[PDB]
């Protein structure tokens, strides 16, 4: 009941017009701001109390970034284009040691969304589900979290098969990106809270309070 | 704890 | 074209009529033989190369086996029923280090599960997306295992709808449990392999094949 | 390697 994909799709456009691990990192912190603005255009989601807004994005930031920059870099070829208008190359990946998970996004994501030439509004949609994760710990009340993911998913549904009434496995095809799109997140968060402990590597505040417990 | 986080949500 | 929810339901019908975690590792490697034949017994999984096939079970057995055993805990109140026929209550997991991975399943999978009545026919489905995973690494032919997936989802989505016709979202809950039963499987591991280097806990030949490399 | 699995998947 209420969850227009036209509002979710605004909120994309309004948000988006040496060392590759460093640039990254840098990449990342400034993103979280501009999350934090997406989010607030996602319909009801600063209707929710401030204590699980917090809560959801802590939760889900990192695949909700990663799908962002994983949809932006479709048309390039080996690399991904980073928000700060820096392109990052499967080779230079390889040649600072992340070249696996490097890899990995370039095949089960960007690959992927290629491949479909899943749109804007669907990215949008993807996102906004990964947002409303009733799963997250501490949720005040996870019912009114699952309601508004279902709404979405209830939206895209109808946006699929009415723009691509051919593809009557497109919006399962959608979903389907979820369960890769955790994996690749969780590796993302190994591999940062190592950087971390490591010394090495430039961590912005924002980024950083990302890293505190829980 | 998380600051930064509540202060750009309530703004 | 030709993926029929009887066939796996069957496969499911056919397969299934003191430290916790030893006890939890034992079943496990009895449960590894089951899925193998339980595997054989979905359409067109045979057909694939041998080689690919190893590939799809080393690559899906812990979300195979955790899916199993969450399903079938669906009558138990705060614990999960083991293969073996021994029950695994929640204080008692708590009381062995695992506490935290075991409420995960119960609010994240099993509870889920018991909210919406996820019956055997939808169980043996998500069962058989997870298994014909083609991002899997090594395929021989991804479209091909692309393929099954789909025409499993396609099946399995006509069946809800004409089985819950007053629950339009029901596919969409179902597939939406994946990111969830991809993270817990993730989780798992860790802990199995943990378990591993510490060098307590048996770990029979079959679990123990599973965590050689890659 | 996978010695088990390639003997249940064969027979
Ligand atoms: C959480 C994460 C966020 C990204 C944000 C950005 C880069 C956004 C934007 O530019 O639009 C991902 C991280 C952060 C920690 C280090 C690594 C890697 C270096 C381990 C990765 C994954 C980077 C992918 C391209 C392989
Ligand atoms: C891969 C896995 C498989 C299970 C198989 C079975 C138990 C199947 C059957 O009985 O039907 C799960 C494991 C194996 C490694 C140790 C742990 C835990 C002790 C870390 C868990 C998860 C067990 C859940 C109940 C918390």
């Amino acid at each position: 009941e209420d969850m227009p994909v036209e509002r979710i799709l605004e909120a994309e456009l309004a948000v988006e017009p040496n060392d590759p691990v460093t640039n990254i990192c840098q990449a990342a912190d400034k993103q979280l701001f501009t999350l934090v603005e997406w989010a607030k255009r996602i319909p009801h989601f600063s209707e929710l109390p401030l204590d699980d807004q917090v809560i959801l994005l802590r939760a889900g930031w990192n695949e909700l970034l990663i799908a962002s920059f994983s949809h932006r870099s479709i048309a390039v070829k080996d690399g991904i284009l980073l928000a700060t208008g820096l392109h990052v190359h499967r080779n230079s990946a390889h040649s600072a040691g992340v070249g696996a998970i490097f890899d990995r996004v370039l095949t089960e994501l960007v690959s992927k969304m290629r491949d479909m030439q899943m749109d804007k509004t669907e990215l949008g949609c993807l996102r906004a589900i990964v947002l409303f994760n009733p799963d997250s710990k501490g949720l005040s009340n996870p019912a009114e979290v699952e309601a508004l993911r279902e709404k979405v998913y209830a939206s895209l549904e109808a946006y699929c098969k009415h723009k691509y009434p051919e593809q009557p496995g497109r919006f399962a095809k959608l979903l389907l990106r979820l369960p890769a799109l955790r994996s690749i997140g969780l590796k993302c968060l190994e591999h940062l809270f190592f950087f971390k402990l490591i010394g090495d590597t430039p961590i912005d505040t924002f980024l950083m309070e990302m890293l505190e417990a829980p | 704890k998380h600051k930064i986080l509540h202060r750009l949500l309530q703004d």
